[PDB]
This record gives structure tokens, sequence and C-alpha cells, in this order.
């Protein structure tokens, strides 16, 4: 049973690492999103802010 | 490039009796590193040429020079010299000396091996600073021409182990310091290759008259300059001020 | 000639010289003496028996520590220890080795004066030099900033380096080491139905503790599991027999470091004093310090203390961080590594004390820019 | 040959070839010292880190402005500067190349004269020159007439020039600048809790002042809306992390300029100042004075103050006169590229100092009609 755990482990380790690095890409890649979502976001903000004092003037 | 030196033996009664060969500051820089208007040693071209076909295959060798990254750095091929007869001639001057042609093919997988030490890769870990593989095709078949085990090498690559006090305890390794290791090791083999080589050549070349007084000669490479100074030109430089 | 890189430490004294990769002579700092009266004629046994040896012989010995945090209490047995290291396990005269030193912060400048006029003295060490164990640990790490944790069996501290530069007032000191664990471990076995008393049974909890302790990632959930689960016990073979089985015992020891008030202690876990020391720093390089987190000495030897440090300091730190924590597998040594780097660089041939200084300027010469 | 335009300034060293289109070389004209002792040895740091990398070491330098208000204070930090600014951000040697120097106007005549002395000593120069910083933007704004706002982060003046003729009776000058709007943002900043105190963080508050703040059409209407609503709250992002958010602070910062009695000063606002430049004037040139109103310097670049400035002086001016704000995205570098105009010229060639006129004349050459 030593050994029948030793290969369950293997192929848990495998199995478990495969997809860490699966969710590896996932986070970075929603990371970037998130740096465009936000640049987009203050974009917007900024441009409506300039063009809502260009109105009231 | 390395400082030859031959000791010429006499008799007692002031005959010629031997002669006595030696090596000397031999570069290994030249092995990893190289200009970009210069070429490595000749062996990995001479290797490489295609009027022997066997040993390519047997060796597993590709037969484009542009895929190797030790030899492409450098400037791949100039007219030099025609290499295919010359590597013939040095095959049939080792063939009619004293040994056999098991230390010939042993001599040329060892240099094939030394070629495939460029192709290993390592990649960082999940959650690590340590270092792991990721190809293992290239580590496989240098095992196998080796005689050794890739697990093992693999192993003992990305964790050495050290021995503190009386007890064993293993080191880790990132990028860099593998990267390192992996070219000092091909540096290192190359060297001993060379000098048993030497010491080889100087066994056969042996007599068996008695050693009185010599007379010594000496070949060292002259002042090199260049406008595009390195440390293997200051290491000459510096021997030829000395 | 070669430099000697001595490192006293606390509860094991390792040594070796300069330009090695690892200490050629690790053993514990103990002086033993006989208890008993022997009967025997002709024998002749020794008086005091110092090093490695009275742990074989240490069911007839009393093992006391010369140094107890750091600080060294009972000054005869460290010339001891150090004729048994230079002599007994070297095998050099150190007439002509320059001898460097390690020392923790923030003690006693008398420690400091002594250690020097006994070297200068005693064995008439031609040139030394006294050296703080976080930057030995920060050189062999391979790096110039972050902030390291240096835990060892005597004392655990954290100093907070950015780019070569220290940061006095950020360091910060804490008593609490393997020792206490140790004692903690005794307090806490002796509940299931095994009393350790004898100094002799403290090397046996010690051995008990590190081979089988661990830290637990989640304290509640690993007392609900071992509450109803049995597969956290595991039996342990004393040198005369008698297996003993510890369940929660196991991972209960190593959490008096992330809670110190087990052991009565006010202060906050290590965890926290580490989140202390970055925010004590400059605003300017605190990401460099949470980037940089560096493990050093053989207390943060125990397994799963980097996640559970990392959590915390998660927790404790903003969302918008990356922490990383540096856990080589030779913890336990580094600050030996970092003296035989510091010890073999060339520019630092001019910055040992030499005899004729300490001659000059008495033994006050050791708080000077040459600290 | 070619010749160069070094703009000192005051917080920004700006340089580079004329005829260029842009400044080549922008950096901070700040000097650092290490405030701690260093523990790591054989790195060998330098004593004083310079320009843009002073800014990467924030946390362990101090920080003193070689400039305080448009004066040289301290002759080796400025020295040093244009050392560094001359073989690093440039890379050419200054001894085949003509400068030209920008101050502003009222100036002491002493730092004038070290300053050609210094130029002609240290670093031997084949000629300079030194021109008021409003008539450059002048030059590079197209324009002939009119007068021109130069905030800067040093000092504040107008100029009124007509027809290419200067009127040095109606130059106004004031010290109220960027670096008095930096101290009071930082220290209205300490009623929402957030306090800074060391010189590295100063950079940091500059960054808020220049990414948040902004000039109010009205300001008891902002207030009424600020105090009620709660829309006009942003929230930055520090270096470690805890962001931060301000509300009526955003604006209350540049309102300085216009309200001078926040940080004590008893002069007038920038508008008032500039509508009493215009009326020191003669009264045939009063219209196309008001007609041609200038803007530059850094501190001119806030979103809103050409509006609120414009609104502010027709309330001032008659109803009948047309009353217009020249406000170009390039305000910042205006002023270098007007240096590089001037020195493209080539009449101009005639007016360089040489060193022989100097040698000759002495120091006292360049207050001399030969300006
Ligand atoms: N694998 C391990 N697990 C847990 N604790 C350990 C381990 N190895 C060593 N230790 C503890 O570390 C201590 C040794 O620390 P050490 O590095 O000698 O400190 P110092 O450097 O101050 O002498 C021992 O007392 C032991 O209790
Ligand atoms: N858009 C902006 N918003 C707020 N402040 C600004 C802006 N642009 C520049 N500044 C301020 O102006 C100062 C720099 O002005 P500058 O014209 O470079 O002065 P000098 O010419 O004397 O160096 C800086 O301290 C900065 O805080
Ligand atoms: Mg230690
Ligand atoms: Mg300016």
């Amino acid at each position: 049973e030593a050994e029948k755990a030793a290969d369950e482990s293997e192929r848990g380790m495998k199995v478990i690492e495969s997809r860490a690095q699966k969710d590896e890409e996932k986070m970075e890649i929603q990371e970037i999103q998130l740096k465009e979502a936000k640049h987009i976001a203050e974009d917007a903000d900024r441009k409506y802010e300039e063009v809502a004092r260009k109105l009231v003037i | 490039r390395f400082g030859k030196f031959i000791r010429i033996h006499f008799g007692a009664t002031g005959k010629l009796a031997s002669a006595d060969i030696e090596t000397y500051l031999l570069e290994k820089s030249r092995v990893i590193f190289q200009l970009k208007a210069e070429r490595d040693y000749h062996i990995f071209y001479q290797i490489l040429s295609n009027k022997k076909p066997e040993l390519l295959d047997m060796l597993l060798i590709t037969n484009n020079p542009y895929d190797y990254a030790f030899i492409s750095q450098g400037e791949t091929t100039v007219a030099s010299i025609d290499d295919a007869e010359e590597l013939m001639a040095t095959d049939n001057a080792f063939d009619v000396l004293g040994f056999t042609s098991e230390e010939k093919n042993s001599m040329y997988k060892l240099t094939g091996a030394i070629m495939h030490f460029g192709n290993m890769k390592f990649k960082l870990k999940q959650r690590e600073e340590q270092a792991e593989p990721d190809g293992t095709e290239e580590a496989d078949k240098s095992a196998y021409l080796m005689g050794l085990n890739s697990a093992d090498l693999l192993k003992g690559l990305c964790h050495p182990r050290v021995k503190v006090g009386n007890e064993y305890v293993t080191k880790g390794q990132n990028v860099q310091q593998v990267i390192y290791a992996t070219g000092a090791l091909a540096k290192a083999v190359y060297e001993r290759m060379f000098n048993w080589m030497v010491t080889r050549i100087n066994a056969t070349l042996e007599t068996k008259q008695p050693r009185q007084y010599f007379i010594g000669v000496l070949d060292i490479a002259g002042f090199e300059i260049f406008d595009f100074n390195s440390f293997e030109q200051l290491c000459i430089n510096f021997t030829n001020e000395k | 000639t070669t430099a000697l890189v001595c490192d006293n430490g606390s509860g094991l004294v390792k040594a070796g010289f300069a330009g090695d990769d690892a200490p050629r002579a690790v053993f514990p700092s103990i002086v033993g003496r006989p208890r008993h009266q022997g009967v025997m004629v002709g024998m002749g046994q020794k008086d005091s028996y110092v090093g490695d040896e009275a742990q074989s012989k240490r069911g007839i010995l009393t093992l006391k520590y010369p140094i107890e945090h750091g600080i060294i209490t009972n000054w005869d047995d460290m010339e001891k220890i150090w004729h048994h290291t230079f002599y007994n396990e070297l095998r050099v005269a150190p007439e002509e080795h320059p001898t460097l030193l390690t020392e923790a912060p923030l003690n006693p400048k008398a420690n400091r004066e002594k250690m020097t006029q006994i070297m200068f003295e005693t064995f008439n060490v031609p040139a030394m030099y006294v050296a703080i164990q976080a930057v030995l640990s920060l050189y062999a790490s391979g790096r110039t900033t972050g902030i390291v944790l240096d835990s060892g069996d005597g004392v655990t501290h954290n100093v907070p380096i950015y780019e070569g530069y220290a940061l006095p007032h950020a360091i910060m000191r804490l008593d609490l080491a393997g020792r206490d664990l140790t004692d903690y471990l005794m307090k806490i076995l002796t509940e299931r139905g095994y009393s350790f008393v004898t100094t002799a049974e403290r090397e046996i909890v010690r051995d008990i503790k590190e081979k089988l302790c661990y830290v637990a990632l989640d304290f509640e959930n690993e007392m609900a599991t071992a509450a109803s689960s049995s597969s956290l016990e595991k039996s342990y073979e004393l040198p005369d027999g008698q297996v003993i089985t510890i369940g929660n015992e196991r991972f209960r020891c190593p959490e008096t470091l992330f809670q110190p008030s087990f052991i009565g202690m006010e202060s906050a876990g290590i965890h926290e004093t580490t989140y202390n020391s970055i925010m004590k720093c400059d605003i300017d390089i605190r990401k460099d310090l949470y980037a940089n987190n560096v493990l050093s000495g053989g207390t943060t030897m125990y397994p799963g203390i980097a996640d559970r440090m990392q959590k915390e300091i998660t927790a404790l730190a903003p969302s918008t961080m990356k922490i990383k924590i540096i856990a080589p597998p030779e913890r336990k040594y580094s600050v030996w590594i970092g003296g035989s780097i510091l010890a073999s660089l060339s520019t630092f041939q001019q910055m040992w004390i030499s005899k004729q200084e300490y001659d000059e300027a008495g033994p006050s010469i050791v708080h000077r820019k040459c600290f």
C-alpha cells in the first residue's frame, strides 16, 4: 500500500500541476484584461469630465 | 591558441634519446563564447563533414550547423581549409597509431555529446524560484550516449547534492546558475579529453631510452591586437607581457 | 594565506575555511561533565567532554549550553568550544589564519568586546572581524534587497536591507526560538503520558521535534480533523524501545511561532513582526521588501512554514501586492555560506581588525567604523 | 557647429541641441545623499545620486533642490547637475559647443555673474548667453506682442511685450509657484488622515497634485457640490497600496493661485496681478495686450485654468474689450522651443559672449550692454 499510495500521489501531483499551470495562464490573461478595462474606464471618465467642463463653460 | 611545448631528451653520451611533449594554457572560453566574425575549433566543423555518413546517423547528429546553438553564434563557415580530407587524414593518422578504433569512436561520440549540451532548456516552476526542464528528448539522447540515466542527470543538474559536516544536503539552482554549470561542464570535459589525448600521444611517442638533459621547444601565441579586444585577448596579452 | 570563517551560532557550532561551499565541521555546542563517581581504576576519564563527543556519552553527563540567547553566559565553556573547534575539528593553528565571527543584532557590547579579547589574547589570531547574521544570510541568498528572517535556536530577528543599506530603526528581535519550542514540546508531551525531565532527554525531544513536527496551514481545521481522524498519528522509536505515538501534538509545537501566547509571551507571531518591520521602513521601498522576503536559520526548516507565512502576510498586506517568500533548501547553513562569500572578497582584506590596531586602541576598537 | 539650449528652471532640467523640435533630455533637478550607513561591502556606493537616478532611490536618499526660487543656493549641487546634463544625458563634450541659458526676471546679479564664471571656468564653453524665460516663450508661440505668464515650479512672472519692445517698468514677479502648491497639498491632506513628512514622499504628493488636481470655474458652487454630493471624489494608488480618496481637497490646492491668502501671502491673485500689469502699461497698447494673453510653464497645465482665468480677467476688464487666452498643449516645453528657435537664428550668431571677450572684460561683461 505504500507503493500504491506513492503512485496515487504521483498522478495526483501531475494532474494538480497541470490544472495549476492552466490557472496561472487564466489568471495572467484576466489580469491583463483588467489592465485594459481599467485603462478604458479611466479614459472614458476623464474624457467625459473634459467634455462636461466644456459644456458648462 | 594552446601553448605547445616539446622537450627533446638526450642520452648520457650526448645522443638523441627520446621526445616528451606537453601542453599549456589551452583556452576554454572559445568553446562556448565566440566573436561574431570568428569560428570555433575546427573539431565541430570537421565532424559535420558529409563525406562520412555513418558517424552522423549513428550519433543522430543534425546535419544543419544552423540548428546547433553552440556553433551558430559565430561565423558558420569560411574557406580557410577544406575540412574533408583533413578529417580523413587525421582519422588515418589515428588509425596508423597505437590505439584501436573503439577509442576513436568514443572520441567522436563524446564530442557529439558536447555538441548536444546547448539544446538543454529550463523554465521556472509553479510558485517557486527553482528551475525545472521542459524538454527532455535532447537530455534523453545525451544520457543514452554517455551511458547515464536522463532522470539522474536532470536531478543532478537541478538539485546538486553537497556534503556538510557528516551529512549530505541538496542545494537549489535557478536558470542562470544551471546554464553556467552546463557551460562549465562542457568546457571541463573538453579540457580533460584534450589532456588525455596529449598523454596518450606522449605515451605512444615514448621510447625506452634514458632521459638525460633535455632541450625545450616552446611555441606560444603572439601579442594579438584587435579593434575589439576582449577577455580572451587580454589573457594572451598578459601572458606575452610576462 | 587563507581566511577562517567560524560561526558560533546557538546550539550548533559550524566552521570552515573561506572559499568553501559548505562548513567542514558541524557539531552541537555542548559541554558535559560526569555526574557520577566512577569505580574503574586506570581508564582515567577526562573531566570535561566537549562537542559531538558529549552526544555519545549523553547518558552519564549533564549537558550545559554555554549560551542562552545569543549572549555567552559561561565563558570558560566557550574557550573550551573554540579550542575544540580549532584543534580537534579543523586541526589548524589559528596563529596564521584570520577569523571571521558571526554575531546576532542588538546584543550587549561587552559580549563583542570579550569575544575579540579572547580571540586576540588566548588564540593570538592575527586578525578578526565580527559580522551580523542577517547580512551574511542576504549574501548567500544572491540578493541585494529584501527583508530576511533569521530564526535559529537562540533568537529570531528581522533585518530589512534595501540596496545594501540597512534600516537600523526597523530591526525587530524576538527571543522565541527553537529551544523554547523544545521546552513547549516537553510541556505538551506530558499530557499524553510521556515525561522528559533530564538534560539528556532534551536531545531526544529535540530529535522528535526535528523528525516529526510540521506547521499547519490552518489551525482550527487541522484540530477538527485530528479530533475525529487518526491519520495524523505517527510513531517514534526511542533509543531503548517503547515506541510513542503523537497525534495533534506534532503540529501544535511549531504553532508557538505564530501563536506566542501558548508559552505566555506577550509579543506577536513572526508573521506579524515581519509585517510590522516592513511598515517601519520608508514607503518607497515596501514593494521590494514585500517581493524579496528571505528565510534562513534552522527553525525555519519546518515543512509548510513558507506557505503559512505567505498566507498570513498576504492577509495582512494590501491585496494589490505580490508576496513572494524565498526558502532555499539550505536555510540552515545560509549564514556560513554568506560568511565564506564575504571573507573571499578581495576588497574585504582592508576591513580586518589587525593585531596592531587592537593593541593600540584596546578592545573598544570593535565598535568603530569596523563594526 | 551646433548650439546647446539648457533650461535649468527649478525642479526640472531640460536640454537639447538647437534646431531640434523638442528637448532631448528631461529629468528632475535633485541631488540625493544616502542617509544610512550601508552594511554590504564591496558594492562601492557613490556618495551622491544625481538626476533621474535619485528618483529610483527615493527610499534611501534625502532630496535637496539646488534651486529654491529661481536663484541657485547650493552651487556645488548645481555644478553636479550641469556636469550630469553635459556628460550623461547628452553625452557631448561642451568644449566646442555654445550654450544658451535661461533665468527668471528680477534676479540677483551675483547669480548671473557666478553662473557665467562657472560656465567659462569649469566647463570652458566657447560662448554662452542668458535669455529671459518669458521672451523665449513668446518666440515659441509665433507672436510678437502680448503678455506671457510663465508659472513654473520656482517663480511666477508676467512680462508685457509690444511689437518686440519689452516694458521693464510693468514686469510683475510673484514667488507663488508649484512648490508652494505641493506644500499646501501636503498640509491639507492631513485633515483626511494621511501624513506626508519625508522629502521622498513629497514626490508622491506631487504625483497626486499633477494627476488629480484641477481648477474650478466657481469656488462656492463647487464647494457646495462637494459638501452635498460625492461625485467629485477620486482614488489614487500609493506605491505601497492602501488606496486613498481625495474629495474637496481636489480643487482646493490649485485655488491658491487665485487665493494667495490660503498660504498667508498678502499679494493679490494671478488674475489680479495680470490685470494690474496690463493697466501698468500705456493706453494705446492695452487692446493688443488683452487680445494676446500667453500661458506657459508647468503650473499652468491644470484642467480648466484657462476658462477660470479668462472669466476673472473679463470680469475685471471693460466689457467692450475682447479677451483671449492662448493655451497651447505644449506649455511645459514652450520656453525650450523658443530658446531653440532663437539659437537657430542667423542674426543671433553675433550676440554670443566669446571667451576672449569674457577674459578681457571680466565676469561683469554679461550685465554690460553686451548682454
Ligand atoms: N528539519 C528541521 N525541522 C525543524 N527544526 C529543525 C530542523 N533542523 C534543525 N531544526 C532546529 O534548528 C535548531 C538549529 O538552529 P541553528 O541554525 O543551529 O541556529 P544558530 O544558527 O543560531 O546556531 C535546532 O535546535 C533544531 O531544533
Ligand atoms: N498637469 C499638471 N498638473 C499639476 N501640476 C503640474 C502639471 N504640470 C506641471 N506641474 C507642476 O509644475 C512643476 C514643474 O514646472 P516647470 O515648468 O518644470 O518649472 P521649471 O521650468 O522652473 O522647472 C512641477 O513641480 C509640477 O508639480
Ligand atoms: Mg544562526
Ligand atoms: Mg521655467
